[PDB]
């Protein structure tokens, strides 16, 4: 008989890293495995936070025609997160779809007005790469630095299809006169299941150093790091796996033989070799 | 719990194939229940025995194994070494040795690396056989890998004509790791399963375990080319799919080839 | 400087040429050039040395035979520049390279290097008012007046896949090979060694291309025919010397569905077909099926479509209604679409000008085509 607390545990290492396309669906999995619900509903409201925060998934809020990414970053701690966009606070439930109940924040921000400017910018360039795209570019202090911290996400989920694609992007900028420093970290996935699986994991961390000029400046830069290192990726992701998990994957195991003849079985079974 | 066992197998279809032995256990402690028919239907990668009276390694599965004990094909003992135990007749069993030897030689071509076992269980029917495979990739390199087999065939030997009605059930269990080009690394797990069944006339020339052979060589090639592709095919159209910088400049072309087209679509009718 | 365009249909084995808003290719010869072997001791001998199409046909056992292009990917640039010439010369066109905008085809999925080259040789050497290369798959579609479609073809370099939708030709789902009508009649070349009479001269090359035309058939079931001995039938060479073929006919384009009797890994022709089908979405994979079109000269084997249904049958999906269509001139089928797609109105937009190419380079031709 397992312990009522180690039911717990199984159930949040699947929910904490399940596929975003299906996770929704792994909780309902995890759910319809374990009779009671409130152990595991309990369990997995933790969860989704800590979840919901490193796949910079968007909420909409009911009425401002647009998507806010949430992350660390965006955590009030209130259980509420930031739109940095609109500028409004919002409760954002994890186990439903929706998040409501708004509230109107005001804040000097001084560093984050000149991040917002570079934000609206980001964007256009998010749109740019993606068909849909989404963003949040958050504003806070951090143990006395300034840093900017814009992140980037797609979603690409069907359910007859069985494949979903998903890209998640990291973005830290620390404001530093005259040289900032930036650290930023890249993950795709996607997930193909159907007569069985194949998946594709990834990930790019990068760490540069910017000078701060102006803001047309510094928000044309920053976008220009992360557009010239996606295509890259991208380019890398694509171009390498096409050709060369075609040859690793064939070092591994080859099409045919070193002799590039199919084995004779009659050979085989009446053949000596050695000394 | 018909439904929990087909959560928990649609579980293992969704976590990663990489962490089947960690993921399955920790799925038999929140179902413990289930533990034996998750074991049977859960496939995860086979484990490495060893031989001590030939100093060779085997594989293991359900199948050759009888009880806690596993037949080694080298020898034809179990370890630990049990009073009686299920060995096969000494004509499969000599038959069992000539399977070993020739798919050693099968691997050793394809891969030239790696382990592999070869046990076939006694049919009054038949016999049956299951042929195991394990290559690891290069340690030292950042690209980690390997390769797994797992061919279960089944021959049903007919009475009068000595023809045989075969039935292979091949499953391939992949995770390459890619990490190189200074550009990011990326981890690659596959499972695709194919099965195919034949009726070939018996020859004196060659046995009949090279009948089997014939079709692990042709359903290797097989799916090896449709695991490539389903890698590929997904992959590329997903993810450039979504960060294409060309979608943008394309689909400015692609709405005036929309113009275009419909104005070849009339072209074309008359 | 709207003039009519020009369509040169390239290709490895045969090239085809002529007019916009034309039935048939009017200039059609094989892609290669012929030099002079033995010692030209006699004055009023054929002058120029470097002969191409009918006169290099004529003149088969004088020229050493050499192939420019070899898999949709030319190797050597000066050849295909004098064939270009000649093609545009007053032997063959009667026409000046200047009046006339240039649709260009190239095999899908090639190295860029080679169409920029391409690129380079219409503009600067030849001074072309306008330039568009295109795929096969997207005219051969056009030539038989359907939109959707698998087109499924086999020239002397390339077998290709395409899948089409509509006017959505699938970049992601394209399918080849280097395995085409080339390495058959190398390796129909090679299987006639085996029986006894050996072709190694390069004019004597063109013998076993013309075997592979005439006397070839792909059977069904390929171990009833391996089991059971043939007949040798026979055939006169140019000469007047009769050779049995034997069992290398109907063994020597087998190459095409079972690529590893060369020695080389590949797919195969019916694979690339199935595979081409199943990379597109779940929805149109149907309709894929429904509309398979042929092209090229190396699908006009005796037998190759039944064998190609056949092969569908055991891999695709039981109970799905399978058709492979084909035209009349399967030959032609590409050319005929792109001169539909050069009369019409529409290509104007397309191509890439002279002054586009000038101030921009390579990156306007990469983003034209798609
Ligand atoms: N009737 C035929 N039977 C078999 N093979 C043929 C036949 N006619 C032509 N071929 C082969 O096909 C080739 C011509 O194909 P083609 O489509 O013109 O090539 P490309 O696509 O490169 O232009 C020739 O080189 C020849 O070897």
């Amino acid at each position: 008989r397992v312990s009522d607390e180690e039911k717990v545990r199984i159930a949040a290492k699947f929910i904490t890293h399940a596929p975003p396309g299906e996770f929704n669906e792994v909780f309902n999995d995890v759910r319809l495995l374990l009779n009671n619900d409130n152990l595991l509903r309990e369990g997995a409201a933790h969860a989704f936070a800590q979840y919901n925060m490193d796949q910079f998934t968007p909420v909409k809020i009911e009425g401002y025609e647009d998507q806010v990414l949430i992350t660390e970053h965006g955590d009030l701690g209130n259980s509420r997160f930031l739109d940095p966009r609109n500028k409004i606070s919002f409760k954002f439930d994890h186990l439903r779809k929706e998040a409501s109940d708004p509230q109107p924040e005001e804040v000097d921000g001084s560093l984050k007005s000149w991040r917002e400017s570079c934000d609206s910018a980001l964007r256009a360039y998010v749109k740019d790469h993606y068909s849909n795209g989404f963003c949040t570019v958050y504003a806070k202090n951090i143990d006395g630095q300034q840093t900017i911290i814009a992140c980037i996400e797609s979603h690409q989920f069907q359910p007859k299809n069985f494949w979903n694609g998903r890209w998640r992007s990291e973005w830290k900028f620390t404001i530093t006169p005259p040289t900032a420093q930036v650290v930023g970290v890249l993950k795709i996935q996607v997930h193909y299941y159907e007569d069985g699986n194949v998946q594709l994991v990834s990930h790019k961390d990068v760490q540069d150093s910017v000078t701060v000029s102006n803001e047309a400046q510094t928000a044309k830069e920053f976008i220009k790091i992360i557009e010239h290192a996606e295509n890259e990726y991208q380019t890398a992701i694509s171009e390498n796996y096409q050709t060369m998990s075609d040859t690793t994957f064939k070092a591994l195991r080859r099409q045919l033989p070193v002799t590039r003849t199919k084995i004779d079985w009659n050979k085989i079974l009446s053949y000596k070799i050695g000394k | 719990s018909d439904q929990q066992l087909d959560c928990a197998l649609d579980l293992m279809r969704r976590l990663p194939p990489q962490q089947i032995e960690k993921n399955l256990s920790d799925l038999i402690d929140l179902v413990p229940s289930l533990c034996e028919d998750l074991l049977s239907s859960v496939d995860q990668p086979l484990k490495i025995a060893r031989d001590k009276v030939v100093g060779k390694d085997y594989l293991l599965c359900d199948y050759n194994r009888d009880g806690d004990s596993y037949r080694s094909p080298w020898s034809n003992k179990y370890d630990p070494p049990l009073e009686d135990g299920a060995m096969p007749s000494a004509r499969l069993r000599k038959l069992e040795v000539e399977a070993n030897n020739a798919f050693d030689q099968y691997r050793d071509l394809y891969f030239e690396g790696g382990v592999s076992s070869v046990y076939l269980w006694d049919l009054d029917h038949g016999f049956a056989g299951v042929i195991l495979i394990k290559k690891a990739g290069d340690g030292s390199k950042k690209i980690k890998g390997c390769w797994d087999s797992i061919h279960v065939v089944e021959v049903q030997e007919k009475s009068s004509g000595r023809t045989a009605h075969y039935k292979l059930t091949s499953t391939v269990m992949l995770w390459l790791q890619t990490n190189k080009s200074g550009s990011g690394t990326m981890n690659l797990g596959g499972s695709l399963t194919r099965q195919m069944e034949k009726d070939e006339t018996v020859s004196d020339c060659s046995p009949h375990i090279a009948n089997i052979g014939r079709l692990v060589e042709d359903m290797e090639n097989k799916i090896r080319s449709t695991l490539n592709e389903i890698y590929f095919g997904k992959t590329k159209d997903i993810v450039n799919g979504l960060r294409s910088v060309d979608v943008i400049p394309d689909n400015p072309k692609f709405q005036q080839l929309q113009r275009e087209l419909s104005q070849v679509l009339t072209q074309r009718q008359i | 400087i709207a003039n009519q365009p020009v369509v040169i249909d390239n290709g490895s084995g045969v090239i085809k040429a002529g007019f916009a808003g034309d039935q048939i290719p009017k200039y059609c010869f094989p892609n290669y050039v012929g030099r002079p072997k033995h010692v030209r001791v006699m004055a009023g001998a054929l002058e120029g040395d470097i002969f191409i199409g009918p006169k290099a046909e004529e003149h088969r056992g004088l020229l050493s035979i050499r192939y420019p292009m070899e898999h949709g990917i030319v190797k050597d640039w000066n050849d295909m520049e004098r064939i270009w010439q000649y093609v545009y010369s007053k032997e063959q066109l009667q026409t000046f390279s200047e009046e006339h905008p240039v649709l260009l085809t190239e095999a899908p999925l090639n190295p860029r290097k080679n169409r920029e080259r391409a690129a380079e040789v219409f503009f600067e050497t030849f001074n072309v008012p306008a330039l568009f290369i295109s795929m096969q798959a997207v005219l051969s579609l056009y030539a038989t007046g359907r939109t959707t479609g698998v087109v499924l073809d086999s020239g002397d370099g390339v077998t290709h896949a395409v899948p089409i939708y509509e006017g959505f030709a699938m970049p992601h789902s394209i399918m080849r090979i280097d395995i085409a009508g080339r390495d058959v009649s190398r390796f129909l070349r090679l299987y006639l060694r085996k029986e006894g009479y050996d072709f190694h001269s390069s004019s004597e090359f063109e013998i076993v291309k013309a075997i592979k035309e005439r006397a070839c058939y792909l059977s069904i079931n390929p171990q009833k025919d391996e089991t059971l001995e043939t007949e040798k039938a026979q055939y006169y060479l140019p000469d007047g010397s009769t050779i049995e073929i034997g069992p290398s006919r109907f063994r020597a384009p087998e190459l095409l569905f079972r690529p590893d009797l060369i020695g080389e890994e590949s797919e195969g022709i019916h694979e690339v077909l199935v595979f081409a089908i199943q990379k597109s979405d779940m929805d149109l994979r149907r309709t894929l099926f429904s509309n398979i079109v042929l092209s090229g000269g190396s699908t006009l084997f005796k037998g190759f479509g039944d064998r190609l249904l056949s092969e569908v049958k055991k891999l695709a999906p039981k109970d799905v209604k399978i058709r492979i269509s084909a035209p009349q001139e399967r030959l032609y089928s590409t050319w005929i679409g792109g001169s539909i797609l050069a009369s019409l109105d529409t290509f104007k937009k397309m191509w890439v000008s002279k002054k586009e190419y000038e101030e921009d380079g390579a990156r306007s031709i990469h983003r034209k085509t798609f």
